[PDB]
């Protein structure tokens, strides 16, 4: 149950300010909204990157960080450091870490080349290695951003196979520009303007919402 | 979970990685650390070595020197290595559980178990060698060492808050660390000053440490008129509070 | 518990306790400690830095203790606040902790550039710390004509004087009690201390997510 | 900010007192080694017992206390020794020039006339005290060390310290 | 590899913290025994300089002078009375060598150069003893003064504090020491299961 | 020109490296004090004079 209390956070204009919001509960559920509105600034404060000045959001469930963040790999270091490190942040076990470092490097399929820093690396197997660790974490609400995967057709292909695979029994988030995908999982849909939010239960009245006020 | 055991797991992990980043190589940082004092022990023993055999016929210029400038390295490191820390690992701060202040104390905690290690190694060698090696006041040693670790610790923060967006604020005061070396009587003893500028060398705290160190260090060590330890105390005690209270002001503006 | 700290809690437990302790102990149980002051320097009548240094160790030394305690009681005299237990000398302790208590009262302060040497006395009455000053002058002036006399007898009349430039004031109120400059610099430093406590819990507290 | 700055200047004009400075400028010299006898003075001038003896010569206790719309530089009634001794400290100034080895002796009060009366005092106790100092070592075993005067002690005309303007611009800097 | 998995860091805090604080506060607290210490401040002037005090300094450590003390006070048999303490005890059969090095540990002998006044501190296991040896060590050192001038064809001791008679020792000190040893302790186990995690972490 | 060769090296060598740039800027201090530029030169030990005579 994700309830938003009055929150409030300065960037003077003042992007949200004490308003008040609720969502439903075990659906589909999309953030969508005008580039640069107030969008980015709700997904990272959904996602725990900021905390709100006041109010808060409350949830019984944990959220997963969203995906693709190339910021958030220390160029000196490589990856598996990296996945050792958040996942030691997540205090998990011994062999718990083993089998997500094994399931990351099965992903990645970088093995030559594996432990090379950030520095020298490109940024196709960064985002390998990057959808690799956010798929390998157990959650239920996936804060997915930018794309599903970089590669071939078989990359983005087995990528969308196994989000398939572990969405189908969870919740997943998407704030994209594409509306096919969104027609093809997502149900309803919020839209933010100006620090103001709209529900819709259908996205058919998103498309009038888009093509009028945006 | 707790939200103590978090701070626990995020500081182990910012350890590791600060410790990993830090030995570039197979751990080659560790022989430069090493080779900082010895260097520094060579040099000034071979300038002033009768410089001291006339000052104080009493203490040995080896272990004057090393328990003068290994306190002295502990604070310099403490100041320069902290207020990168925010910087460098601006990007960590995206997985709802890395605060600024965290890669601090992990910076902060490593240098204290690098150049305490350091300075344990050293004093065993010079104890070897055949050099004194064993405090007459070891809990008064222990103290000031603490104070001097929390004013680096606070010295280091507060730098780090003000200067995140003032690269050359960083530079001048790198650069202004070094008078700080010659100033606060590292090298040689400072009873030979004539006493017209002794009152202006009693505003600067890591002297009085140094001195009550040494004090605590060697036997029968005349300690000179103001060195109490209730003056560097409340400077560390009130820059920590600063520091503290700048951080919690300017908590939200670091990405 | 640790997450169960609450501010009302921390100020109770930092701030107003050791205010309430502190208060009550200097407005109530502290005994006044008068100081009687002196100034004094040797020279000869018939190198006097080497005996300025002779009666600068003397004067702390354990026989001119020994002479003060037979002579005027100081172990009698030093017992008697019972209300002030920190700055009292308990009954029945050792010789070295008396020595210590004895060195910790009278202090002696020198001037090299001037080759003055002050003594500072302290007493729980003004006249008892005037007769210690005036007792320790004259037992000091005597050990240096005792040992003038001693090395001129080893070879085989006073040719040594101390001058006394400024003698044993008569203290008229206590001095050494400072009640409210160490309470405004404990309650100075208290309220760092809270505010430093407070702040590193609101950091440990930012980590409840 | 504008307040104090009402009840400062309302009290240098109106309830301040005036305070004469009277100036000696001695040393000591060997008839017939003067740094120590010049410490020696030095020390002895904000002694107790010189002060003793200037309050049962001149009464400076009831001289100091005569103003009464001045009470931040009052010797108030009923103090205590010590709390007198430090206020005559404070009212008579002592400095040394070392290499001249000149000590210079300002000596603050109400009235011009007592100020001066006060340093020479001051002047004839410290040649007494320097004889007597010298004779009691002679008179051991069983006149000659004189305090000249560079510039005797001069008749002030008006005050000096109770500078007003000074202080309120200082008082403006902050 | 296993080595390092092997402490589970509660062998490691037992074996680096309650291991060591138990074993110093049995020895303090039970086989530790007292060592009264008696003070005195001497000079030497011409009974009519610091060379001579600094001879003196040198003297005193000397073999001759702790071979004409064994000789008077039997110092070696005194020093092995306290049979409960392993480590203060003077060893039967030890070597000349030894015996100095400890009679050096015991007598201190220290010298500030502004006042060129010198003080000895004897250790004893009885006050009497260190008061008697303290004042053995000072007339033999007059004497040694005294033939000196003698010998080199006029001088005496100056005493500005005699011996003292101790009350209670004050050398073995167990609370000090004990917190001292804690402080160690816990450092060096901070530092130790910080590097067995380091390198536990770095060796898979 | 001792100075602008010094400068024009210092550029071509430290092009890639700006932590060198850092180390002879913190170096450039002690020059200041052991040229002479506060103190005459003549009131110093005759030991240190040809360590000197190097700079």
């Amino acid at each position: 149950m994700i309830e938003l209390r009055n929150l409030t956070k300065w960037y003077r204009r003042y992007v949200f300010r004490n308003l008040n919001f609720r969502f439903p509960d075990d659906v589909s559920i999309g953030l969508i909204g005008r580039n640069g509105a107030g969008k980015s600034t709700l997904m990272r404060l959904l996602g725990g990157i900021e905390a709100p000045n006041e109010g808060e959001v409350v949830t019984d469930v944990s959220i997963s960080w969203p995906v693709g963040l190339s910021g958030g790999f220390q160029g000196s270091l490589t990856a598996r450091e990296n996945v050792k490190f958040v996942c030691r942040i997540y205090g998990t076990s011994h062999e718990d870490m083993l089998r997500k470092v094994r399931f990351v490097e099965e992903f990645a399929e970088i093995g030559e080349h594996f432990d090379l820093p950030m520095k020298t690396y490109s940024s196709g197997m960064r985002s390998r290695v990057a959808f690799g660790l956010s798929m390998a974490f157990d959650f239920d609400y996936y804060l997915i951003d930018e794309a599903m995967a970089v590669g071939d057709a078989q990359f983005r292909a087995k990528s969308r196979a196994v989000f398939d695979s572990r969405v189908g029994q969870a919740n997943m988030i998407l704030v994209s520009h594409n509306m096919n995908d969104i027609k093809e999982y997502c149900d309803v849909v919020v839209l933010v303007d100006q620090g103001q939010a709209t529900l819709y239960e259908d996205v058919e009245a998103g498309i009038a919402a888009y093509q009028g006020s945006l | 979970r707790s939200p103590w055991q978090i701070q626990q797991a995020v500081l182990f992990a910012l350890f590791l990685r600060e410790l990993k980043t830090r030995l570039g190589g197979r751990w080659l940082g560790v022989f430069w650390v090493l080779l900082e004092p010895v260097a520094h022990i060579a040099v000034m023993t071979t300038l002033f070595s009768l410089a001291h055999r006339a000052a104080m016929p009493s203490i040995e210029y080896p272990v004057f020197l090393i328990t003068g400038l290994i306190p002295f390295f502990m604070f310099r490191g403490l100041v320069t290595r902290l207020m990168e820390a925010i910087d460098s690992n601006r990007g960590l701060f995206a997985y709802r559980q890395v605060k600024p202040i965290d890669t601090v104390i992990a910076r902060a905690m490593l240098e204290i178990s690098l150049q305490s290690i350091v300075y344990l190694i050293a004093l065993g060698t010079l104890g070897w060698l055949g050099f004194h090696f064993l405090p007459v006041r070891a809990l008064e040693l222990a103290g000031v060492s603490a104070v001097l670790i929390m004013l680096g610790a606070s010295l280091g923060l507060f730098f780090a808050v003000v200067t995140n967006e003032i690269p050359q604020a960083r530079a001048i005061v790198r650069i202004s660390l070094l008078p700080l070396y010659f100033v606060s009587g590292v090298i040689f003893p400072v009873h030979t000053i004539p006493p017209q500028y002794l009152p202006l060398l009693q505003l600067n705290p890591v002297l009085h440490l140094i001195e009550l160190s040494r004090a605590s260090f060697f036997p029968q060590y005349r300690v000179l008129q103001g060195i109490n330890l209730a003056y560097p105390a409340g400077f560390a005690l009130l820059s920590l509070f600063l520091a503290l209270m700048l951080y919690r002001l300017r908590r939200h503006q670091l990405a | 518990l640790v997450s169960r700290l609450t501010a009302k809690r921390l100020q109770w437990a930092l701030v107003y306790l050791p205010m309430l302790v502190a208060t009550v102990y200097f407005l109530v149980f502290s005994a006044d400690r008068y100081v009687s002051e002196s100034v004094i320097t040797v020279r000869q009548t018939s190198a006097s830095r080497e005996d300025t240094c002779y009666l600068q160790t003397y004067i702390h030394s354990m026989g001119l203790l020994q002479k003060l305690d037979q002579q005027l009681k100081l172990r009698e005299h030093f017992g008697t606040p019972l209300r002030d237990p920190l700055f009292r000398l308990w009954g029945g302790t050792s010789q070295e902790w008396f020595l210590e208590y004895y060195r910790s009262r009278v202090e002696v302060l020198m001037d090299d550039i001037c080759g003055l040497l002050t003594v500072r006395v302290q007493g729980f009455e003004p006249e008892f710390a005037q007769a210690l000053n005036r007792a320790i002058l004259e037992e000091s002036e005597r050990f240096v004509n005792e040992l003038s006399h001693r090395m001129a007898r080893e070879q085989g009349r006073k040719l040594k004087s101390l001058v006394v430039v400024e003698p044993p004031v008569l203290p008229e109120i206590a001095e050494y009690p400072r009640r409210w400059y160490n309470l405004a610099t404990l309650l100075v430093v208290c309220c760092l201390i809270y505010g430093v406590v407070s702040l590193v819990v609101a950091t440990i507290r930012d980590h409840q997510d």
